[PDB]
RNA sequence: GGCACCUCGAUGUCGGCUCAUCGCAUCCUGGGGCUGUAGUCGGUCCCAAGGGUUGGGCUGUUCGCCCAUUAAAGCGGUACGCGAGCUGGGUUCAGAACGUCGUGAGACAGUUCGGUCCCUAUCCGUCGCGGGCGCAGGAAAUUUGAGAGGAGCUGUCCUUAGUACGAGAGGACCGGGAUGGACGCACCGCUGGUGUACCAGUUGUUCUGCCAAGGGCAUCGCUGGGUAGCUAUGUGCGGACGGGAUAAGUGCUGAAAGCAUCUAAGCAUGAAGCCCCCCUCAAGAUGAGAUUUCCCAUUCCGCAAGGAAGUAAGAUCCCUGAAAGAUGAUCAGGUUGAUAGGUCUGAGGUGGAAGUGUGGCGACACAUGGAGCUGACAGAUACUAAUCGAUCGAGGACUUAAC
């Protein structure tokens, strides 16, 4: 896919920080509610890390108020600002679907600190 | 995404606690409903202090869905339990309060007022 | 599914038109032969353009 | 795709992995023209794991190729004579191990057949 | 109405301005030549022969070879009309690039659909299929012809049969970018047909 | 219902699941005349089959009732459409009961429980794909389109407007603007689904002499993810913008009947109808077309008629195959070569391999190291296999006219 890479290339991203698939990165994302763009900052566990180029998506995940929220992110969309990763956490695999089930500390026992 | 037939736990101080669904009101129709769909619905179960009692028949406005929501940004969400908040008639909502996150696809719709009372919207 | 009559002996040649099998292509060998089919080691000589291999 | 045959998946690897052993102490063997096409894709990955002589793709060659004696007095493993034998013989070339050639029809059910051996 | 024919190669993702996620088809599209232009008043009709892809003699016919040869122009493989393109528009010969079709332009798309290959009728028009259960021993069959009174099955009636192969059009896809420099078009909207196959890019109606 | 002309050496009943199509006395949409038509919303009679025609509860049911909807949830024909397609629930076999009738044996358009629905497609039919010959010489192509099919439905909101109208209450016609439903056509790049020679973890037993590290089997042993391909519940697009003659209507000039009068003369207006615009198959449209570019005008017989043997353009047999595919066919190719496999470099997937060292009693953990493993996805590379060859294939019929 050379050529496509050719395409993907005009529209890459090298400012975001690299991460591994499991850690509590916070993306910020503007949010046009008219006019004013809000910063809603958004804590939480990435889980897929789907290949392709611009393509490529990751699904951070968050407990809100006794309820989870998965909000997919793509990896290269313009609307990102910027990307924090609070913490660092040891995964035994790459595809993090259980964690959501496991409320609450069980969760936690897949995020500590490295 | 969801089909008729599809209890929905209740998100809202109306005093109700499960809601089962009945039929879609868009179109012939569409089965189907992501989120700001209106859909009548049947109250299967309810908390004994409230406004609502079990079997009332009444309307209701999807909140969240387990179902993938799309959005033109390419950005998506699916909560982990699906929602609606009873409504009559005028659409502004019996419940005092929403529970939990809510959805900025109502917000294009002109169902803002129901946007304030959420505690946080995702 | 029982047929409601005997094919007569016209259509039953007409059906047989088709059934027969086409005649396998045929090469001389540069060897020896004969002969060879293409792409396929003789069973004679068993020679390979041209080396022999058994 | 890779061609089925028609065995059981199961039977599939089996099927292969017998096929790689048999043409380790025979140099040459004669089968159906269809599997012989299939042979070739199996077999040739197997030399390029003996080319490095790592221990660890010794192991690799333990899950495909079986525990069968090779040479007689010699009684050399069939996974050791592609780490002492053919591996020295194919260090300059690069792949096209396998050459196979075809041969006339079988008389028992009238499958195609073809030759195989390294070259 | 203009059309430079070309392959696709990858499905793409490309976003611009506005921040919306916008899919994208890539097509080789150009370069094109004019091998020859038809005319009313002799052929019948107004209409222009391009070609796509140049290749070497050894695949040409010498009756090819000749046709190539007033165009001043290699040997070259499908040619295809564009009717009605606004006479004269080019010279004969003349070379095209990419440099008719700007972004903002509505563009109709046409070419061979994808093989599926033989298939039933569920695929092939979308029928119900018939229970799973209940003892039922009917399921994926199309189901009976219809009355019995005409004594003869309605032409037209729908069987499973091959389905795909067949060309196709796709109305009022637009385009998003251009890229003249590598020849690619960037059409918004899915674009029928197997990979790596011809897709004539014709323009769209209007208004 | 009546009659007993089809069938009792077999026409398999009812209601559904399936797919339909046809006819209008038109449910809705579009066109209107009259209203006890203010507007809104209706009533009625005329144009109109183009399209659309509901999800369930009760009952074997049709029907009907009820609930929630919808622009509307119209009827009927097609052996009360379809069982060599399916369902046996209802009646319509043999068992058993209740109630009633009969001394009994049994019976009951009275009811209840259970109860083998057989069949390899010959021909005509239809959905697809080839092999032949013809198309007055052989070919490679590109297409004209006689004809044929598909598509053909609509909801809301935002304006003009809170204006026209109406005491108020209510609330438009028309012209524009955006967003959906139903359905249809396509593609995976997102969302995912699957993915049996991909990766990882793990159980029992057995096999590699034992360890480490693996193999076989147990549904792919099980479990967690997934390339490609295939896919919708995903995405993109579609019914748009307009003409030609009209239907019911609305008419304009004017006579037969000096006035009058849509018509008898003559000119208009006028609909999701009809014809095209839109998309698709199509010159076996034996009416066999048209245009572009190639091969040449042979060699042998027979005075003639006509027939053979080679060849040119070109094609095939065979072979590497897939963007194709049941088999043919189609397309990409056949050694001045990337067609497939392999070999290298990647992408993607699964993710910290083996070995070694270190910490720990052990079990394990960490380091070496985004490592290792990679089936179909790419980029190059003759390293292999597409050898060597063979076969088919035209010498342009006779007339008339213009030259």
């Amino acid at each position: 896919q050379k050529l496509i890479e050719d395409i993907t290339k005009e529209q890459l991203r090298t400012d975001l920080p690299a991460f591994r698939p499991g850690d509590t990165l916070r993306v910020h994302v503007k949010v046009v509610e008219g006019n004013r763009e809000r910063i809603q900052i958004f804590e939480g566990v990435v889980i897929k890390r789907r290949g392709g180029g611009i393509s490529e998506t990751f699904t951070v995940r968050k407990i809100s108020y006794g309820v989870g929220v998965e909000r997919t992110f793509p990896v290269h969309t313009p609307k990102i600002a910027k990307i924090e990763v609070v913490r660092y956490g040891k995964v035994r695999r790459a595809k993090l679907y259980y964690l959501r089930e496991l409320r609450g500390k069980a969760a936690r026992i897949k995020e500590i600190r490295r | 995404m969801i089909q008729q037939e599809t209890r929905l736990k209740v998100a809202d101080n109306s005093g109700a606690r499960e809601v089962l669904t009945i039929k879609v009101l868009g179109g012939s129709g569409r089965k189907t409903a992501n989120i700001g769909d209106v859909i009548v619905c049947t109250v299967k179960q309810a908390t004994p202090g409230g406004v609502v009692k079990k079997g009332e028949v009444v309307k209701a406005v999807i909140v969240r869905t387990k179902s993938g929501a799309r959005r033109s940004d390419g950005s998506y969400i699916s909560f982990d339990e699906n929602a609606c908040v009873i409504i009559r008639d005028d659409k502004s909502p019996r419940g005092t309060r929403i529970f939990g996150p809510v959805a900025r696809e109502l917000r294009e719709n002109n169902f803002m007022k129901i946007v304030s009372l959420a505690p946080e919207v995702i | 599914a029982v047929p409601f009559r005997r094919t007569s002996k016209m259509k039953k040649r007409l059906r047989r038109t088709h059934f027969k099998l086409n005649v396998p292509g045929m090469t001389e060998c540069p060897s020896c032969g004969e002969m060879k089919l293409s792409h396929r080691v003789c069973k004679a000589c068993g020679s390979y353009n041209g080396k022999d291999i058994n | 795709s890779y061609r089925k045959l028609g065995r059981t998946s199961a039977q599939r690897k089996a099927m292969l992995r017998d096929l790689t052993t048999d043409l380790i102490i025979n140099e040459r063997i004669e089968t159906t023209e269809t599997r012989a096409k299939e042979l070739r894709s199996v077999v040739e990955k197997m030399i390029t794991l003996g080319k490095r002589g790592d221990l660890h793709a010794r192991r690799q060659a333990a899950a495909y190729i079986r525990n069968e004696v090779a040479n007689e007095e010699n009684n050399q493993d069939a996974l050791q004579k592609l780490f002492s034998d053919i591996a020295t013989r194919y260090e300059e070339r690069q792949g096209g191990y396998t050459r196979i050639m075809k041969l006339g029809p079988r008389r028992g059910d009238g499958a195609p057949m073809a030759i195989i051996e390294l070259v | 109405t203009k059309g430079i024919l070309g392959r696709k190669i990858g499905m793409t993702q490309v976003f611009a301005e506005n921040g919306d996620l916008i899919p994208v088809t890539v097509i080789e599209a150009a370069p094109n030549v004019v091998l020859q232009k038809k005319t009313a008043e002799n052929d019948g009709y107004e209409a222009i022969q391009l070609g796509f892809d140049d290749k070497r003699e050894k695949l040409s016919n010498k009756p090819e070879k000749g046709h190539v040869a007033k165009a001043e122009t290699a040997p070259k493989r499908f040619v295809k009309e564009l009717r009605g393109v606004e006479m004269d528009a080019y010279e004969v010969g003349q070379e095209v690039k990419v440099e008719i079709f700007s972004a903002g332009e509505i563009v109709d798309v046409t070419g061979v659909s994808k093989g599926k290959g033989f298939q039933g009728a569920i695929k092939r028009h979308g029928q119900s299929r018939g229970p799973m259960s209940h003892g039922s021993r009917y399921h994926r069959r199309p189901g009976s012809m219809g009355p019995v009174d005409p004594n003869r099955v309605f032409k037209g009636k729908l069987l499973p049969g091959r389905m795909g192969g067949e060309q196709i059009t796709v109305q009022n896809l637009e385009i998003v970018k251009v890229d003249a420099e590598r020849n690619l078009l960037l059409i918004k909207g899915n674009v029928p047909g197997a990979k790596k196959s011809l897709i004539t890019v014709k323009s769209a109606v209007k208004s």
